RNA sequence: CUGUUGCUUAUAGACGAUGGCAUCAGAAAUCGGUGUUGUAAGCUUUAGAGUUUCUUAAUCAAUACUCUCGGGUAUUGAAUG
RNA sequence: GUCAUCUAAUUAGUGACGCGCAUGAAUGGAUCACCGUGAUUCCCACUGUCCCUAUCUGCAAUCUAGUGAAACCACAGUCAA
RNA sequence: UGAAACUGUCCUUAGUGCAGAUCUUGGUGGUAGUAGCAAAUACUAAGAAGAGGAAAAAAACAUCUUAGAACUGAAGAGGAGAAAGGUUCCUAAACAACAUUACUUGGAUUAGGGUGAAUCGAUCCUAAAUUACAGAUGGAAAUCCUUAAGAAAAGGAUUGAAAGGGAAUAAGAUUAAUAGUUCUUAAUCAAGAGAAAUGGUAACAUAUCAUGAACUUUAAAAUGGAGUGUGAAAAUCUACGGAAGAGUUCUCUUUUCUUCUUAACAAAAGUAAAUUCCACUGAAAUGAAUCAAUCAGAGAAGUGGAAUUUAUUGGCUUUGUAAGAAAUUCAAUGAAUUGUGGUAUUUUUGCAGUCUUCAUAAAAAUUAAAGGGAAUCUUUUGCUCGUACUAAUAACCGCAACAGGUCUCCAAGAAGCAAAAUCUUUAGUUAAAUAGAAUAACGCAGGUAAGGGAAGUCGGCAACAUAGCUCUGUAAGUUAGCAAGAAAGAGUAGCUCUGGUGAUUAUCGAAUCAGAACUUUAAAGGUUAGGGG
RNA sequence: GAUUCACGCAGUGUUAACGUGCAAAUUACUUGUCAUAUUUGAGUAUAGGGGCGAAAGACUCAUCGAACUAUCUAGUAGCUGG
């Protein structure tokens, strides 16, 4: 009963969604964030994750202000 | 029932003309209730 | 056309099933142009819906059951499933003669045929199942008063 | 749930608001290639995890 | 000539095949023969252990008697007409 | 293993014997009353387990209308020496 | 065929030649119109809509209405919630695709509509636990500390429950869909505005009354479980009297069935059960009492009182609300009725004592009282957020309309010890991965069988057999408690009767036990239901 | 922390069904068990040479005699295939 049957209870959520990053991936007991890292002050990023750094960075979102600046 | 239907019927059925199309016709039977079965041949209304 | 809305409409204004719910099959035209609950309310006035009798369920067996169990016509020893205490229960037995056996005590007591020291005495006898029933103990007290007269 | 938080039934809505296709006019445009919403999902095919 | 098709066809049969009849065909009732079970429903029917109400007549009553060797079924893979 | 006993017949079971390949005392020795979806043997009763197979029902399998996959696949597909 | 770029020679250069790597990616065959589209008892006739039952039976036909026949069987295939889903909710148009045939159906396509709160919840408090400034530790990221280390916080910071605590709302009606949320009527709550009381012996009592600060204390919020007794309400059953409607009726049946109801909040005609206290009196020849207990000169029993609890005021009947509502009929909006009981069963909610623990079975917000004596009726407003729908043999998790899994509330009749098996009423549904014909083998599921009875087999595996209740009877062994339902035997049906067990003072009522004639197909066995040594 | 039945629950047997299944562990009967060492929801705590374990190397998201995921990494291969 370690497949089909055991899945019948899986009705608790363990992460909702972040407040800083705004995906689905807030911890409710550990109370952080798992993407973004949040309370943390930092963005939580790592050099191993290539990737996870260019799916969000600098340039990935509006740039409202720094486009001004830059052509500026 | 669904079990169980009687052991003889006598039924009568009426070949009566379609009332769209004149051409054709159409059988209608119907019950016939009797208290007993004995001494009943196939009658022409 | 589908009177699925009509059938359900009419259930809610009928306080019934939609099993309840006679829909007259040789007004479909009319019933159709029905799609609120007040033209529904309109078409109930006019008898075009109709709230079906509940189906009939008579205990005229159960009653005429009762009667002869009552005259003992079906308390055999075949017909007992049950044991002897959970037919009839020691203990409430016992509650009940308690009951009666004190009460008869009681009025003795302050009627004054008996009194106190003999009212103690029986209360006694009583509590340790001394008396079968009423009569049995009515007998045990007249006998001790004459005793005690003689 | 029938209980839910402000901020997240918007979001509810959103996801709602979401799930339409192209309008017409829109496809009646000069070098058009948007016919259909490829983003789309239905309540009992995909869940959108949120 | 042969095949399809019909008898919701059989002496045959998973399907094909096979066998029979096809207007003097076929099918169906009813009907008699032949079997199975065990004596139908009715009543102002005679036995009924007892009981009740009138005042001694009703009524209730497991079962049981006569009509009743009754009633019911019987090709569906039964036999006649 | 040897002697009894269980059976017509006992590498099985039980009771005894014990120079015991290599039993034995909190690595616990001996002892069993209640208890056990625990291991083993024997009686009574019952029976298609069996002598030895017959037969009944439902759903399939068979044929038809609609619908319709997969494993596998060098090429393929009669034998003897 | 194709419609705009390309070729030959010489040098140079290279991502330069494929049949294989279980090679990578894409496409496609045979198998093959084959295996399958068989758990959840089941559909039929007439009519309507539609292109969509035609026809030499092409034997089958989706949706809707009516009638027949049925199933879930009230611990449900019913009516609602928490989580999860997220528009799946309602309606209309439309059927290309999807629901292993089809679909006029759909939880599927398209377009609209839909979630109304001072009183329900979140918001407030705290539980397990969680996280900050300063401080301490660390090379570092960061860790520890949660009131101890602090010039911080009368006393200790943040978060933590849509099942714990918590100010206050109900009945009827209404929508295609929302309703303790809208409408009508009727209420409640919080925050505001316009030298200081009597009575009773006492327990204690008085439409606001009748002053009561700092400070301190007490109580509530706030506390396990089992079992027995019982008060009250509801459901079912039943007694008397009916009113209205319905069913049966050539055989009877003064007959069988349905309705006869009432909220929050308050009032006080009448009247209860249990417990605890108060006054008089002083118990032995000891008494009082319970199903059980348990109690008394630190004062019993008696008599008279006071208080609290009993789903809002004050428990039940009753009253206002309130009959003007709602239900059952009748007429064509208007008319009629809406008594009184039960020493019966179940459920719910309280109460009283008893048993049990090497288990003693939360805190705070918030409220009231007390000790002390410092000081000298009308009206306004009540903000933010959730509220639709499923809650599952189709809306959640398993790739799906998956026989798996997922926490709760309400709960009729028969029969019975039983919420068991079996049948039914209210409600729901007849569709839930397609059918029709034939009735071969071999199967899966359910069965029976002559004579013998484990000879079958590793092995009584499978199946058969015993099975309820009453009475009699019951061994060896034993930790003396058990074994024990040991083993073993008998009885049991239908009908007509008889007797025992009570209450009120002749009338009334309860299922339970015992016994006797007679009859037959000789009686637990439909269902449920130990094989023994 | 007695014996049993029921709502439920488990998984003793058929080593039955199914075994390109209803199901990546389910179905039917049988059996056992069915309130105190009981069953169960939510919150909360424990995390990789770590946790948790009435102890089977069992469980830690179909992954456990050391999870999952990414980087070192096109790890090395005297061995197999082209």
């Amino acid at each position: 009963t370690k497949g089909t049957s055991c899945r019948g209870t899986r009705h608790n959520k363990t992460h909702i969604l972040c407040k800083r990053c705004g995906k689905r991936s807030w911890h409710l007991q550990k109370q952080r964030c798992a993407s973004c890292g949040y309370p943390d002050a930092k963005m939580r990023q790592y050099a191993w994750g290539y990737k996870a750094l260019r799916r969000r960075t600098q340039g990935t979102g509006r740039m409202r202000h720094l486009k001004i600046a830059l052509k500026r | 029932g669904i079990r169980s239907v009687a052991d003889r019927i006598r039924v009568r059925m009426a070949r009566l003309p379609i009332e769209g199309e004149e051409g054709k016709f159409y059988t209608l039977v119907s019950y016939v209730p009797v208290a007993s079965f004995k001494g009943l041949v196939t009658k022409t209304v | 056309v589908s009177l699925k809305l009509q059938k359900r409409l009419a259930a809610s204004v009928l306080k019934c099933g939609n099993r309840k719910v006679w829909l007259d099959p040789n007004e479909t035209p009319e019933i159709s142009l029905a799609n609120s609950r007040k033209a529904i309310r309109k078409l109930i006035k006019d008898r075009l819906i109709i709230k079906k009798p509940a189906a009939m369920h008579s205990r005229a067996r159960v009653v005429e059951r009762k009667q002869a169990k009552i005259l003992g016509r079906h308390t055999g020893h075949g017909k007992r499933k049950g044991t002897k205490n959970a037919r009839t229960p020691q203990k409430t037995l016992w509650i009940i003669r308690m009951r009666v056996l004190r009460r008869l005590l009681l009025k003795y007591r302050t009627t004054g045929k008996i009194d106190k020291h003999m009212y103690h005495d029986f209360y006694l006898k009583v509590k340790g199942n001394q008396y079968k029933n009423k009569k049995a103990l009515m007998e045990s007290i007249f006998k001790a008063l004459e005793e005690k007269k003689l | 749930t029938g209980h839910k938080g402000f901020s997240y039934k918007l979001k509810l809505g959103k996801k709602i608001h979401q799930n339409r296709g192209v309008p017409q006019w829109f496809r009646m445009k000069t070098g058009n290639t948007i016919n259909y919403n490829f983003k789309r999902r239905h309540w009992n095919r995909r869940k959108m995890g949120m």
